[PDB]
């Protein structure tokens, strides 16, 4: 019955279901990030020789940089029997608030978390902006989630890769002090109440880390039947249909404006409520959020499912115990080198006695003198002379060293390429343009296209806020992957120079050359030029 | 030695009143600072008067309540030894068996606090295979002693018979020579209806604890007492600390023989109609809940008199006796053979105060720690394990904290058929 | 281990804590090593006043 115990009890059972791979991912990390020796038992109180010569890392930087080189984004294209155009304005706002380095980075961090420990996620907020907005004084910005593994607990019961299924996420932050008192500016949260939650790492006694502030946000989504109501909109004329919940502050506006209902429904839809919380209590109860989805995407690697269990894999876990192997066979060769006795003759103190000088390593003797002679026994022995052994790496020593490369090269080999990788990216991309198409649909004001112009209906209520109105024809776009452009002119400028590469030279080439001069930038000989296409596509008809 | 990969399974436990008990978590961070107490009120009773001048005669407010504590976490502590031979597979089943075995512990001392302080007590001279419809009388009685005290059951009411005795009410049923529903079912399967003269939940439970005899007698009070209802009393510092209205100790000749879980009665003293305070023709049954010195016994259904002339009428608003005690009246025992309890019931009157164990704290760091629901009781503990590499060796433990209450012992009851001498 | 970061004088400390499973507690150690030094006494001075016989 109490929403607290509630939530705890599915956090905690989301957090033990997802225990052993968030283990294996934060170790993957470390080893990849931090230090191949991850002794966490170290307690050497004679100091060893521990050296770090590393044969995995060029492996994640090549691999890395080549899928750095094929950026992936997401492109909507219409439906089977919408209009031919119905994407324009979701493609137009989507690159509008997804230029900037905020959204690169986060796709970055998320991609090298997946290459290395294997799981990586990124985040969609919407936020209040007044100076240059996207829409509705509003934009949607993705935002960066480091260490996913350990950060970002998923509902357990979830079969998907792209974790759609899952009804419910916590999300835990972790702070510094001054970092804490602004996000409890910002959410109305006391900030003399420091909070706190699971702390997401174990790592005893070598890794320092730094006094924070934990918290967590926890996300749940709720499908039910909600009223909606079917009006008669003045212009068109065509039943347009609103929710009530969304259009429930305006409802006699948008009468006054000249809206008559025909009828009322009940469509089932997804919300999405967050809640502010930490181990103890509850701060934020069920603030309702945009979207029909989670807006959080993860991104996997080698993901599947072994017993009931989730296990995801990078490309770091199976080259760990070949790279140790190396690790230790070259400092058991430096020790080898470093405390070994140098290759020195053996001698009898009185075989040399007198003649200490000579040996010491000078230059000014033709030759070494011996004594031959004892007063005891007449005669020294004869004994050959003999030498210490130089120091040797043994046979055993260089076998295994050649070994575990080999093993190591051999096994460090993902794919024959990146394509696999590349695809579950793709597919987080879908994820996220299905999320930015629900909060799109929720906060910005989305033009509906007539055949008879673009036209904005909305209206604002008592309190001077203007609130959108969507009608129902709204999924008129699916998602696809296709190349990262920074705006609609560029995506425009790609297509005309792919159409260009194919078209053979006939008035179709001449069409697509004017054009593509129409849908160049502008300087001053460009501008002209492009005057100069404008006026031939204009004179041409 | 290849051992088969195949299990020999041997046990089938259920825990049917644990799962039928409500299960409450009050705030972990308040129950710390109070000790791991709480205070909940109880329905309020008011008293009337009748008359037109009533000048000096207005009265107060008076709102009793009682406490839920819990007890100590149970645990299932073992080792990771070095020198072991056996297999991982071993460990894994152990587990398992512990999981089980926690479960099984939650609902034995769901049904000793049910069975020992269940106010009401239903005895039968005979045992139930005696006579015809004998179960059906036995379930009745409980629920007519139930429905004339004007007990509250909007939740729900159960009845858990221990297995011979369902057996016995199978027997009945089944010898009736005549087949309907009833009896065919009670032919073809062994249940006799899953809801029995009133009862909205008859079960059978095979963990019922026994209710052995008491060699007590000769018994009587020594002094009048009489006790008031109160909500709070003044201590030597003067504060006012909250009372339990759930006990009262009484003053007894010699309380040798007596234990945990007998029932006794006074001899004179009747029920009450509650609300109505109308005078019963049953004799009130009380549970000595622990027996202190040798001369006090702790009974838990406070034996407020209504004939008692030192109560102020809002406390007497809440009487359930007809008379006191009077330093003369012999006190009955009602149990007088051994004989396994069947269990009756409000759904409201056991419940399942549940805490969690923090061990997932920054403090307790090196060993690794994870929640461990239990399934069938709906219950959570900690599972945690550490790791002694001087010894090389490991340690796991399974911890659960709860406490069973009961809110109301006015409304659990038990049957105690064949208590003939 | 965590660090700690002590304020007003510039030094940092270690905070660390550990669990036990037998008894299920923990300890926990704050501590700030550091060594007073004064390289030039003959820099350093003290004023005494009042230093009558």
């Amino acid at each position: 019955e109490n929403r607290l115990e509630s939530i705890l009890s599915r956090f905690d059972a989301d957090w033990t279901a997802s225990d052993e791979a968030r283990r294996e991912a934060k170790n993957d990390l470390f080893f990849s990030r931090v230090s191949q020796w991850d002794d966490w038992l170290s307690q050497y109180t004679t100091l060893q020789y521990r050296g770090q010569f590393d044969v995995v890392r060029p492996v994640v930087r090549k691999l890395v940089s080549e899928m750095r080189q094929n950026p992936i984004d997401v492109l909507y294209r219409p439906k089977d029997g919408a209009r031919p155009d119905a994407a324009d304005v979701l493609m137009g706002m989507y690159r509008t608030d997804m230029r900037h380095n905020t959204a690169k980075i986060a796709v970055n961090i998320a991609v090298r978390e997946q290459i290395e420990a294997g799981v990586g996620a990124w985040r969609l907020v919407t936020d209040y902006e007044d100076q240059s907005p996207t829409s509705n004084n509003q934009v949607i910005r993705r935002e960066p989630i480091h260490s996913a593994c350990s950060h970002v607990i998923w509902d357990s019961n979830s079969k998907l890769m792209d974790k759609s299924d899952a009804r419910h996420c916590t999300v835990i932050h972790s702070m510094s002090q001054n970092g804490w008192e602004d996000f409890a500016e910002k959410y109305d949260l006391d900030a003399d109440d420091i909070p706190s939650f699971q702390n997401p790492n174990d790592w005893v006694f070598p890794w320092l880390t730094q006094d924070t502030i934990q918290i967590a946000e926890f996300y749940e989504v709720v499908e039910k039947k909600e009223t909606a109501f079917i009006y008669q909109d003045p212009v068109t004329g065509e039943p347009v249909s609103y929710f009530k919940r969304d259009i429930k502050d305006v409802i006699d506006d948008l009468a006054d404006s000249g809206f008559i209902k025909i009828a009322e429904r009940q469509i089932k839809r997804r919300r999405v409520y967050k809640s502010i919380i930490t181990c103890t209590a509850v701060l934020k109860d069920k603030q309702l959020i945009a979207g029909e989805h989670i807006p959080i995407v993860p991104v996997f690697g080698e993901w599947g499912f072994v017993e009931d269990k989730e296990v995801y894999e990078g490309v770091v876990r199976l080259t760990k115990d070949g790279q140790r192997l190396r690790n230790m066979i070259m400092s058991f060769n430096a020790d080898i080198v470093a405390r070994t006795p140098k290759k020195k003759p053996f001698f009898w103190p009185e075989q040399i006695a007198g003649f200490e000088h000579m040996y010491d390593g000078n230059d000014d003797y033709p030759y070494y003198l011996l004594n031959r002679t004892d007063e005891n026994s007449g005669d020294l022995p004869t004994q050959p002379l003999a030498y210490y052994e130089n120091p040797e790496v043994p046979q055993a020593n260089a076998y295994m060293l050649e070994a575990a490369t080999s093993a190591v090269k051999e096994v460090a080999t993902l794919g024959v390429e990146t394509y696999v990788f590349q695809d579950n990216l793709a597919t987080a991309m879908r994820r996220d343009g299905e999320i930015y198409q629900s909060i799109v649909n929720d906060i910005y004001d989305v033009p509906r296209n007539v055949t008879i112009l673009m036209a904005e209906v909305v209206d604002l209520a008592t309190g001077e806020k203007q609130v959108l109105n969507d009608i129902r024809g709204r999924y008129e776009c699916y998602t696809d992957v296709g190349p990262s452009f920074q705006s609609m002119k560029q995506q425009n400028r790609a297509e005309i120079l792919e159409l260009l590469g194919k078209t053979p030279q006939g008035t179709p080439e001449y069409q697509l050359l004017l054009l593509q001069y129409f849908t160049l930038l502008d300087g001053k000989g460009v501008e002209m030029m492009r005057d100069y296409a404008n006026k031939q596509l204009i004179q041409m008809g | 030695t290849l051992a088969v990969d195949e299990i020999i399974e041997t046990i089938s436990a259920i825990t049917p009143m644990a799962q039928k008990a409500k299960k409450y978590t009050p705030p972990a961070a308040s129950m710390q600072r109070s000790s791991n107490t709480i205070w909940m009120p109880v329905e309020q009773e008011s008293p009337t008067q009748e008359g037109w001048d009533l000048t000096d005669k207005a009265t107060g407010l008076l709102e009793l309540n009682v406490a839920v504590n819990m007890g100590e976490p149970d645990n299932d502590f073992f080792q990771l030894r070095a020198d072991d031979l056996r297999d991982e597979t071993a460990y894994r089943r152990r587990i398992q068996s512990a999981a089980r075995k926690l479960a099984n512990n939650v609902e034995l001392k769901v049904a000793n606090m049910a069975a020992e302080m269940g106010s009401l007590v239903i005895t039968s001279p005979d045992a139930i295979g005696t006579n015809t419809a004998d179960a059906w009388n036995f379930v009745a009685d409980a629920e007519e002693i139930m429905f004339s005290r004007e007990l509250n059951r909007d939740m729900g009411t159960s009845y858990f018979f221990n297995p011979q005795d369902y057996k016995k009410a199978g027997y009945d049923l089944t010898k009736r020579d005549i087949f309907g529903r009833i009896p065919e079912e009670a032919y073809r399967d062994g249940t006799i209806q899953r809801q029995v003269a009133g009862f909205d939940d008859v079960l059978r439970s095979p963990k019922l604890p026994v209710l052995t005899k008491s060699t007590a007698t000769g018994i009587t009070v020594s002094g009048a007492q009489s006790f008031k209802p109160v909500a709070w009393q003044l201590d030597n510092d003067g504060n006012k600390v909250n009372v339990d209205n759930r006990f009262a100790t009484v003053t007894l000749s010699a309380t040798t023989g007596m234990k945990r879980g007998d029932k006794i009665s006074f001899a004179g003293v009747k029920f009450l109609g509650q609300m109505a305070k109308n005078v019963l023709a049953q004799d009130a049954t009380f549970s000595v809940v622990r027996v202190v010195d040798g001369t006090h016994v702790e009974i838990t259904p406070k034996p407020v008199a209504l004939d008692d002339v030192s109560l102020s009428p809002e406390q007497r608003a809440y009487a359930n006796v007809n008379t006191s005690l009077a330093d003369a009246m012999a006190v009955n025992i009602l149990n007088v053979k051994d004989a396994r309890t069947n269990v009756f019931w409000a759904d409201d009157a056991i419940r399942i105060v549940s805490q969690p164990i923090p061990a997932n704290h920054e403090l307790f760091a090196g060993m690794k720690t994870t929640s461990f629901s239990i399934p069938d009781v709906g219950l959570n503990g900690i599972f945690a394990t550490q790791g002694d590499i001087s010894t090389l060796s490991g340690l796991c433990r399974i911890a659960l904290w709860y406490g069973v209450n009961a809110t109301r012992p006015e409304a659990i009851g038990v049957g105690l058929p064949g208590q003939t001498a």
